[PDB]
RNA sequence: UUAAUUGGAUUCAACGCCGGGAACCUCACCGGGGGCGACGGCAGGAUGAAGGCCAGGCUGAAGGUCUUGCCGGACGCGCCGAG
């Protein structure tokens, strides 16, 4: 065919198998409990998911 | 077929019940046009409405349907001309065997033709 | 161009020179290897004659 | 002055089975071949055997840096990829048991120059 | 014959609330309770770099969440079984019943 | 216990052997000499005298002069 | 230095910094091989457009393409705008 020449394969590992749910992007993503968030993403939307500065 | 082949004569009223009983057969059916895909049909029986047109040379790949006609009930009818065939159900371009299967309300016109050609010449 | 013909058809007698696969129905031909039944879509390694 | 790997001729080597082969080798290869070959390394063996059967009058090129030696391979040429081009690797009896790359070096010798502004404090 | 009530929450005051609801329900009949017992605070800390890029100096938010928890036991009677079990708690709240 | 010894599984005989003295120096030699005949990449390492165990060398196992801009 | 050794930051306030511990992926670099144009219009097209394949060459490997002929029925990048 010509479409499986498009399509990437399905990584198990590594840092291609991981993306922010909320930009995209490969890198520095946050795993803690199952976020899957970037640490900059993560920043912005805290306050909403209900973390707060303490101290 | 094609016309340099005497068959038989071109009486008005089969050409008035294959032509004029599409357009009516096209909305409520679906439609198979070309030649190729309709020889696998009419030899599995799967043709239902074989409407073939004199248009086609050589005497190669019409050569098939005539010395078909006795292994099938096959119903057909002969078309005269192959301009309109294709507005009458499907595209704009020139079709020589649009076969369809189970046409809505063209019952009784269909079946009076099919008796007539059957008695006609086999 | 136009693909219809090697079939030995005659003024009233229809035979097919090329089989059909067993895993369909007529219609569907094979190719012309010659070494073996080609089927183009299912295939045989069966030495044809 | 013959030749032996662990006490073996050539020859007893050849008439060995893979596993059998795979006590001899170093502990890597061991696991390597234990695990199976990849696809790419069957296509590339299936051309060995041809070539070496008396078919094949083609020269061997592949992108198999990390298929091992085996000693049925002895006597060929095999062009390696390095990158940009494939060099000839003459197989020769002392190399059972290496990785086709280590004949096919990636880089090129640095042959050093004069340094540069910016290469001291100084030059700043 | 004895059930095991679990509550869990973000904010202490519906805990409390909810809490006080089982006591008094408890109370307005014949049935002994275990009180509500206080579990270990959960907390949930993550440490992030503040900048965008990599210039400057590094500096760091702390971020934080908490869930509280109680723990009640009480025995299994039909006519306050159905009390607690027809109280709807606030959507902040999760509470699990249990038979032991 | 065999797996007390300096050398075992031997490249040539398979035995289980222990060498002292010039024997241990010149088996050190071939072994050497082995890997630079086949034109290997560790062997090209030995006879360049750079590190051989992937190393980086932009920084440290500098032994030489500095050099004037 | 190299085929490439991808880029940003240069006093404090660049240099275990870009959460930068890169085997593949990440990836932006180098050598090579493939794929893609909603919507309008032109050629063309059921006398079958576009598209898919058993075997075998080409190839690092590939119906990618070629050889060998079989499968599918309605749109069309060979041309112009546009995306
Ligand atoms: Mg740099
Ligand atoms: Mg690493
Ligand atoms: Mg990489
Ligand atoms: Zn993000």
């Amino acid at each position: 065919a010509k479409a499986d020449y498009n399509k990437r394969k399905p990584r198990k590992f590594g840092k291609g198998a991981r993306r922010c749910i909320r930009c995209g992007q490969y890198g520095p993503i946050i795993r803690i409990h199952g976020l899957m968030l970037c640490r900059h993403c993560f920043r912005e939307v805290a306050p909403k998911l209900g973390f707060r500065k303490y101290e | 077929a094609k016309p340099s082949y005497v068959k038989f004569e071109v009486p008005k009223e089969l050409a008035e019940k294959a032509l004029q009983a599409v357009e009516i057969a096209r909305d409520t059916g679906k439609i198979r046009k070309g030649t190729n895909e309709t020889t696998k049909a009419v030899e599995r029986g799967q043709a239902k409405l074989v409407i073939i047109a004199e248009d086609v040379d050589p005497e190669e790949i019409v050569a098939h349907l005539p010395p078909l006609c006795e292994e099938k009930e096959i119903p057909y009818i002969y078309v005269p001309s192959k301009k309109e065939l294709g507005a009458a159900a499907g595209i704009e371009v020139a079709a020589a065997s649009v076969a369809i299967i189970e046409p809505g309300k063209a019952r009784d016109l269909v079946e009076e033709i099919a008796m007539k050609v059957r008695e006609l010449m086999k | 161009g136009q693909k219809w013909k090697l079939y030995i058809v005659k003024d009233g007698k229809v035979i097919r020179k090329n089989k059909f696969c067993p895993r369909c129905g007529p219609g569907v031909f094979m190719a012309d290897h010659g070494d073996r039944w080609a089927c183009g879509r299912c295939g045989y390694t069966e030495w044809k004659k | 002055k013959e030749f032996r790997y662990r006490g073996y001729t050539l020859e007893q080597l050849m008439n060995m089975s893979l596993e059998e082969l795979a006590k001899l080798l170093p502990a890597r290869q061991r696991r390597s071949l234990k695990r199976g070959l990849t696809p790419e390394q069957k296509k590339l063996l299936r051309k060995i055997r041809l070539a070496k059967k008396g078919k094949y009058n083609k020269p061997i090129r592949t992108h198999c840096r990390d298929m091992i030696v085996l000693p049925e391979m002895v006597g060929l040429t095999i062009y390696v990829h390095n990158g940009k081009e494939f060099v000839p690797v003459e197989i020769k009896p002392e190399m059972i048991g290496h990785y086709l790359g280590e004949f096919a070096p990636t880089r090129k010798r640095v042959q050093h120059g004069a340094p540069g502004i910016g290469a001291t404090r100084s030059s700043m | 014959q004895k059930a095991r009530i679990k509550l869990a929450s973000t904010n202490v005051r519906s805990l409390e609330e909810v809490a006080n609801q089982i006591k008094q329900i408890a109370e307005r009949t014949g049935v002994r309770m275990s009180g509500p017992i206080p579990l270990p605070t959960k907390r949930i800390r993550i440490v992030t770099r503040k900048s965008p890029d990599g210039e400057g100096s590094a500096t760091f938010d702390r971020w934080e969440l908490r869930i509280h928890k109680r723990l009640i036991d009480i025995e299994a009677d039909e006519r306050a079984m159905r009390q607690i079990m027809r109280i709807r708690v606030p959507e902040d709240v999760t509470i699990e019943i249990e038979l032991i | 216990p065999r797996w007390a010894v300096n050398r075992p599984k031997d490249y040539e005989t398979g035995r289980d052997l222990h060498l002292i003295t010039a024997k241990l120096d010149m088996a050190i030699r071939e072994d050497i000499m082995r890997l630079r005949r086949i034109r290997a990449y560790r062997g090209i390492r030995h006879e360049l005298g750079l590190p051989v165990r992937g190393q980086r060398t932009r920084s440290n196992f500098r032994r030489g002069q500095t050099v004037g801009v």
